[PDB]
């Protein structure tokens, strides 16, 4: 029906999953995987 | 949007008969603070009806309502799609706008309150309104079982999930919704992959969520004695893997690190599992796994205070105010006179919710036996004190001999509790010395007062 | 609506049961009390006030449920220690300490002959021990998880008990059998009694509905949105218009048994409410939590 | 070690009183994980804060990583490991009061450390495990830093 | 004593729901 795309395409959802597993904060990998590594190399 | 912002700051300053500016303001604020949004909806509302006596259009009183459903002011976005509704259903010419679209959204966000609103059948019949009209739509379907799975997830719930993604197999949230099933048993570990492997198809990939949840249905493999024989080891390494290629495509996955730092602190690397926790908490100290693994990781230092601090924190939720799990990570050190007396407290609540638990039973009994022996050894203690222990002893003992018949336990057989009977049978002897000694005390204090009461006599 | 009374600090460790009596006999001329410090405090309810009368004590674990009789100032009183341990609630003294054996007993259950008293257990039986004797007279033979909840009815007909599974067990006193088995639930019954005129059997479940299902012919009247939490607790009043439900968030709900709207929502427990129950006539209606304190609502 | 005290923070208000001065505010902040509160002097000049601003708030006994005691003379010149490098605004100060609600014959339930950075003053006051850390008349560094959140 | 508390301690994390955003037009 019409009445789906009437919808799904004025329709403004502003969140989903995904932002809610990213963090909105300043934390990339860089901070991260490097103590991942590090205690890769004591192992 | 950048430059969608710095456009709106020139035109809100200066006046050229603003009319739909406060709209394009509101419409990227909703994103950005909320309350932004609402002041530029709430000047927009007043700005269209100076021109001429015109109604607001349904489309503004529903955004405002749905910005308002995110709030505490539910009541007051009821009013607000109720006001919608009246003005959408009043738009009999507005068939190019299709007003029974914006009837639609108004009536889901509505039911969605309501079901919010601790109305579940307002939400129910609702959601049957907008079926009985347009059984294509997916939400209303959604959330329907959504209602019914809370009283338990074998109700046409599951049903409607199932049909729902058989109507859309490609929709990724009914899909989610069901490996999302399989979740409450957890007998479906290994089997689960297959079900969670259905959309990882490249025109889907890079589903963080299906990862995600791969990682954690295989982080729940972990925590087995049988990391010796190389098979937890590898789980690790392979979630591991699984977690480095999610933070690859997404550094700012938190998840990905937090399920990272938890392997880490199944490698013991507590150190290392407190500061990407630390990193996660952050980032959204707010989630319920934080408030566990940072507890987790500061009672490992033998001392804490902040351990039973968050598991406070993470209780103040309604969901499981009362709760066994919390119980069982907290009872732990329990020797401090606080700790040991206070944790007899907490599981007698823990139990009197669950009392069918084989562990709360046997760790009262091992804590009443743990203070018992406080004060059956060696202590000059208080005479009630050594009268209070025999019982809490007698009932350690009764306990003890009720829990050896029980078939199914912890799954670990409690056969050791013997020697729980023979701390009973010799704190049992340690009573019948103390009670000795609490008689000579008891003398004691009466030579004592009279002793006294003769030095008053002279004065 | 609102709140008559309060006070502070009512008992040292939270109020897991409380009971009024709802008759016009004296029993009504008190309030029984059992909390987790181990501290039976009878309140007199005197001069619209909620004096302290007598304040018994000897259970080893606290205070899991307390029942008045329907015929005396008598209370009976239970705990985890399973030692069930009766009272006069007029001298304050220790009648008896029916002993369980095996440390596996429950909230009681006084029958309104005040002659049975049925008990829960983690067998799932429910044993009705007998007021005057303290011995396992007879034992219904309905086995399963566990025996949450049971509940006599004013003048004796029927008789329920929540299970584990949310299986209600309508079992009949009056011969000993079970009779029907009301299965609308899944989620363990925290609690059930019957109403006045032993027609509506409200149920309260985790789920947070607090569906009404009926025990003539074992069917539902209707579904109810209590709550989101735990519905905890649900006493009917003794001249059968309304019904407060206990939620597991500070609320109390004064549902509407005929329409099934909340007439009033109070709001002044701070921390959630282990128990509500009416006066003899319905006006005041004692609460009772974790906030350790004991609360007057007023209905008139 | 040395890190007396840390908690997650966020300021709650500022200048309640009105502003008494110029470069300098009153924060009244609020701990999260212990729910502490805090009345903190900042340098509202160098480091401008608003309602709302979350922080990270870690008060130490010493600045060195290696927590070796400073003998609390201001040097520069120095490579050792320093907690300092890792924060944004950093404060030293004398605790100079430890009020708390100690009875007769049983003790506090809670104390409020008070601190003066230099004549910036700070109580922290809170359930009295977290402040253990304090002792009157003893050296601390604040060395609290904004969460962006 | 002879030992500590038995204890399944296991550091779980969850994963959030579909948030079902109300659908602003």
């Amino acid at each position: 029906v019409d009445v789906t795309r009437d919808i799904v395409s004025r329709e403004r959802v502003w969140r989903t999953r995904t932002t809610i597993l990213q963090s909105t904060g300043k934390n990339f990998s860089k901070n991260i995987f490097a103590i991942l590594q590090s205690v890769k190399a004591r192992e | 949007r950048d430059i969608a912002k710095g456009h709106l700051k020139k035109v809100t300053e200066q006046y050229p008969d603003d009319v739909e500016a406060w709209i394009e303001l509101a419409q990227i604020l909703e994103q950005t603070d909320i309350q932004g949004a609402l002041s530029a909806y709430g000047t927009a509302t007043r700005i269209l009806q100076e021109k001429v006596q015109a109604d607001v259009p349904p489309e503004i009183l529903n955004n405002v309502g749905a910005l308002h459903f995110r709030l505490g002011n539910l009541g007051e976005a009821k009013k607000y799609f109720l006001a919608s509704l009246d003005r959408a259903k009043a738009e009999a010419e507005h068939d190019e706008h299709y007003y029974n679209a914006i009837s639609v959204t108004t009536s889901y966000n509505l039911a969605r309150l309501y079901e919010a609103m601790c109305e579940f059948h307002e939400a129910e019949k609702l959601y049957k309104n907008i079926l009985r009209e347009h059984p294509n739509y997916v939400d209303c379907y959604l959330r329907l079982g959504a209602m019914a799975r809370d009283k338990g997830n074998f109700y046409e719930a599951s049903d409607w999930f199932k049909e729902a993604l058989q109507i859309n197999q490609d929709h990724p949230d009914a899909w989610s919704l069901i490996g999302n099933l399989h979740l409450a048993k957890q007998e479906w570990g290994p089997g689960q992959k297959k079900f969670e492997r259905i959309l990882k198809q490249p025109s889907t990939q890079s589903d963080t969520y299906s990862m995600l949840a791969l990682g954690n249905v295989w982080l729940q493999t972990l925590h087995q004695p049988t990391r010796d024989r190389e098979k937890e080891k590898r789980h690790q390494d392979r979630a591991l893997a699984i977690y480095k290629q999610v933070l690859r495509n997404d550094a700012k996955n938190l998840y990905a690190a937090n399920g990272i730092g938890a392997v880490l602190a199944h490698k013991g690397y507590f150190r290392e599992a407190r500061d990407v926790f630390a990193q996660v908490r952050e980032a959204t100290a707010d989630i319920s796994d934080v408030w566990l693994n940072l507890a987790h990781i500061y009672v490992e230092q033998k001392q804490y205070i902040s351990a039973v601090q968050m598991y406070e924190n993470c209780l103040r939720k309604f969901y499981k105010h009362q709760n066994t799990e919390v119980v069982l990570y907290l009872a732990r050190a329990l020797f401090k006179c606080g700790k040991l007396q206070e944790c007899k407290q907490t599981l007698l609540k823990a139990r009197h919710v669950a009392p069918s638990d084989t562990v709360l039973m046997f760790n009262v009994a091992l804590v009443l036996q743990r203070l018992a022996t406080s004060v059956l050894k060696d202590e000059k203690s208080n005479l009630k004190e050594v009268l209070n222990a025999v019982k809490e002893l007698e009932l350690a003992h009764r306990y003890f001999s009720y829990l050896s018949k029980v078939g199914d336990k912890m799954r670990f057989d409690l056969a050791l509790a013997a020697t729980e009977a023979r701390q009973c049978s010799d704190l049992l002897s340690q009573a019948q010395y103390h009670v000795a000694r609490a008689r000579k005390q008891d003398e004691e204090e009466r030579e004592l007062r009279a002793k006294q009461e003769q030095e008053k006599e002279l004065l | 609506y609102g709140i008559l009374f309060k006070q502070e600090q009512a008992h040292d460790d939270a109020i897991w049961s409380v009971a009024w009596g709802t008759n016009k006999k004296e029993n009504s001329e008190t309030v029984v009390t059992g909390s987790l410090d181990d501290l039976v405090k009878v309140w007199k309810w005197r001069d619209e006030r909620l004096d302290l009368q007598w304040s018994l004590e000897g259970h080893q674990l606290g205070v899991v449920s307390v029942d008045i009789s329907h015929t005396l100032p008598i209370a009976a009183s239970s705990s985890l220690d399973a030692h069930i341990r009766l009272w006069d609630l007029e001298n304050g003294k220790q009648i008896k300490s029916i002993d369980a054996g095996p440390v596996d007993a429950w909230t009681l259950a006084f029958s309104p002959d005040s002659q049975y008293l049925a008990t829960g257990t983690h067998v799932g039986k429910v044993n009705i021990f007998g007021v005057e004797s303290g011995k396992k007279e007879y034992s219904l033979d309905t086995r399963g998880k566990f025996i949450l909840s049971i509940a006599y009815s004013p003048d004796g007909k029927y008789l329920a008990s929540g299970a584990i599974d949310g299986i209600i067990n309508i079992f009949d006193i009056a011969t000993g059998k079970l009779l029907h088995t009301l299965e609308g639930h899944a989620m363990p019954i925290r609690s059930l009694t019957f109403s006045p005129d032993s027609q509506l059997l409200v149920t309260a479940s985790d789920d947070g509905y607090i569906k009404i299902y009926d025990v003539q012919h074992a069917n539902l009247a209707g579904t109810l949105s209590g709550h989101a939490s735990w519905v905890l607790n649900v006493a009917f009043c003794p001249d059968d218009t309304h019904f407060v439900s206990s939620s597991s968030d500070k609320s109390v709900k004064v549902w509407d048994v005929g329409t099934r709207t909340c007439v009033h929502t109070f709001f002044d427990h701070q921390d959630q409410v282990w128990g509500v129950k009416y006066n003899g006539n319905g006006s005041k209606i004692v609460s009772v939590g974790d906030d350790q304190e004991i609360h007057i609502y007023d209905c008139p | 070690a040395g890190i007396l005290f840390e908690d997650i923070f966020d300021v709650k208000d500022i200048d309640p009183e009105g502003k008494k001065f110029d470069r300098v505010s009153r924060l009244h902040c609020e701990s999260e994980s212990f729910k502490m509160d805090l009345i903190l002097d900042v340098n509202i000049q160098i480091y401008p804060v608003d309602l709302g601003d979350k922080f990270r708030l870690v008060i130490a006994s010493t600045l060195y990583e290696d927590g070796t005691l400073d003998d609390g003379e201001y040097n520069p010149t120095d490579d050792r490991p320093s907690r300092a490098d890792q924060f944004e605004y950093v404060m030293y100060g004398k605790v100079y009061r430890i009020e708390g609600d100690e009875t007769s014959t049983e003790a506090a339930t809670r104390l409020s450390a008070y601190v003066s950075y230099g004549g910036l003053l700070m109580r922290l006051q809170g359930d009295a495990n977290n402040l253990h850390g304090f002792e009157v008349d003893s050296r601390v560094y604040l060395l609290m830093k904004k969460l962006a959140f | 004593e002879r030992s500590g508390v038995v204890c399944r301690v296991k550091y779980c994390n969850s994963l959030p729901d579909i948030p079902f955003d109300p659908k602003f037009i």
